Formats: structure tokens, C-alpha cells, sequence
């Protein structure tokens, strides 16, 4: 059935629990301060989603829609100090495509060449600067891929570094 | 510092370990083995200015 | 002064007190994180 999925896995001694409510079709200005105490917000954002628009509206990038959910839950009332771990998808299909296509079909100012790695910092850039809230609150961006073990590796590194940050902040010392 | 360090859970018992108030009991205690030994040694046998 | 219902109410409090004890430590030693993106961002291909 539908509804907020919850998934369980041990690594390194820790029990991480995750809960996808991408199955929520409905206002989530009712139900997100359910979530107000976790640890980290992982937000997936598949960087091969430029060149594609999303059918609904016609004229609309699905990079936009990404960026604009990424930084309404960034920007929450709730989350002013829950940090942000980002998952840059799909990397590959992103290097043939900028190969095909210039970014500048998202981001009409983009000023750059077709390789991957100018691209690739210039969409992080675009989502860190969403980050209205320098003080209290990080994002630890990765790119995935890779088909390895890597990614629940970064996971485990950046939830322990919001953990001992936060230790800091209740100490006072950061 | 150390103690802060070393935790990589959310800590429940060992965050009572590292309030400010206990930081100050602490170096009361220290402060406070030192003072019972000067007083001891003022109140025993004091000192005295010699010709 | 009280009843032997009224005890056994005591004792019966004080398990439940006890088990709710337990579960809020266990609850207490794990990591607890929002996954959210879209159907096509990579999210089901980030849980596996």
C-alpha cells in the first residue's frame, strides 16, 4: 500500500532509519513537523534532468522543479538547524549529454564550456547558494554513481560530523 | 573538548558529563585539596618572619 | 489504606512504566533520516 516508507540498515555500529514520503500526493504544509527532530535530510537530485522538462507544464526543466523543492524544504521553519546531505545523480548520463547539449538550456547564463566538471561545480554552486541560512545548518554534497558502497560511506561520515557539531553547539564551543 | 569528541551517538548520560556547572565543581575540587592543605599547614604551624 | 486491585493497578503502572523506559532507550541510539527528491532523481537507485 501506499504511504511513508521506512527502511533499516546497521553500518559501522550505527542503526540508520530512513522514511521516503515521496508516496505523500497532498499538502505538506501538514504533516513535514513530523519530521522536525532527524538527524540529516538526504535530497536526491539527478543532474541528467536539464536537457528533460517536465510534462505537466510543458515549458517547465525538471532541474527548476528540483531547485525549487530543494529549497522549500531547506528554507523550512522547521529544519533551521537540521543539516542537508545532496546526492548529485546520474552522473554519467549527465557527461554524454553535456557533451550533446550546453548546459545553458537550464540555466540560460550558464557562460561555460561542454565538459563535465565545469557543469557538474556549476549546478552544486546553484543549490548550495539556495542555502538562505549560512549559520546553523550544512549541506554535504556528493555525486554517487560509481556502483559501489561509497555513497552509505558519506552518509555515515556526515552524520557523524552533524553529531559531533551538534555536541559543539549544545557545549556552546561552536 | 576530549569528551565532546569522543561521542558519535546522541548522548543521553554522558552529556550530564560535560555541563558547565559541573566544570566549575570540578575545579573546585582541585582548588579545594589545595586550600585544605594551606590551611592545614596555616592553622598547625605558621610561618613567622625571623632576625 | 488501599486495595489488592489497587495494588495490583500500582504494579501493573510501574511494568508499563518500566517497558516504556526500555523502549525509550532503545529508541534513543538510533539515526533518523528524511529521504526526499522525486520519482526520477535518483532515489530509488540511492536505496539500493
Amino acid at each position: 500500500t501506499t504511504g511513508i516508507v521506512e527502511t533499516h540498515f546497521t553500518f559501522k555500529d550505527l542503526y540508520f532509519k530512513m522514511f521516503d514520503v515521496g508516496a505523500q500526493r497532498s499538502e505538506r504544509k501538514k504533516w513535514i513537523h513530523c519530521f522536525e527532530g532527524v538527524t540529516a535530510i538526504i535530497f536526491c537530485v539527478a543532474l541528467s534532468d536539464y536537457d528533460l522538462v517536465l510534462a505537466e507544464d510543458e515549458e517547465m526543466n525538471r532541474m527548476h522543479a528540483s531547485m525549487k523543492l530543494f529549497d522549500s524544504i531547506c528554507n523550512n521553519k522547521w529544519f533551521t538547524e537540521t543539516s542537508i546531505i545532496l546526492f548529485l545523480n546520474k552522473k554519467d548520463l549527465f557527461e554524454e549529454k553535456i557533451k550533446r547539449s550546453p548546459l545553458t538550456i537550464c540555466y540560460p547564463e550558464y557562460t561555460g564550456s561542454n565538459t563535465y566538471e565545469e557543469a557538474a561545480a556549476y549546478i552544486q554552486c546553484q543549490f548550495e547558494d539556495l542555502n538562505r541560512r549560512k549559520d546553523t545548518k550544512e549541506i554535504y554534497t556528493h555525486f554517487t554513481c560509481s556502483t559501489d558502497t561509497k555513497n552509505v560511506q558519506f552518509v555515515f561520515d556526515a552524520v557523524t560530523d552533524v553529531i559531533i557539531k551538534n555536541n559543539l553547539k549544545e557545549c556552546g564551543l561552536y | 573538548v576530549l569528551l565532546v569528541f569522543e561521542a558519535k551517538i546522541p548522548t543521553s548520560f554522558h552529556r550530564k558529563w560535560w555541563g558547565l556547572n559541573l566544570q566549575f565543581l570540578l575545579v573546585f575540587l582541585c582548588t579545594f585539596m589545595q586550600i585544605v592543605i594551606c590551611v592545614i599547614w596555616l592553622y598547625t604551624a605558621p610561618p613567622s618572619s625571623y632576625r | 489504606t488501599l486495595s489488592a486491585e489497587d495494588k495490583a493497578a500500582v504494579e501493573r503502572s510501574k511494568m508499563i512504566d518500566r517497558n516504556l523506559r526500555e523502549d525509550g532507550e532503545k529508541a534513543a541510539k538510533e539515526v533518523k533520516l528524511l529521504l526526499l527528491g522525486a520519482g526520477e532523481s535518483g532515489k530509488n537507485t540511492i536505496v539500493k
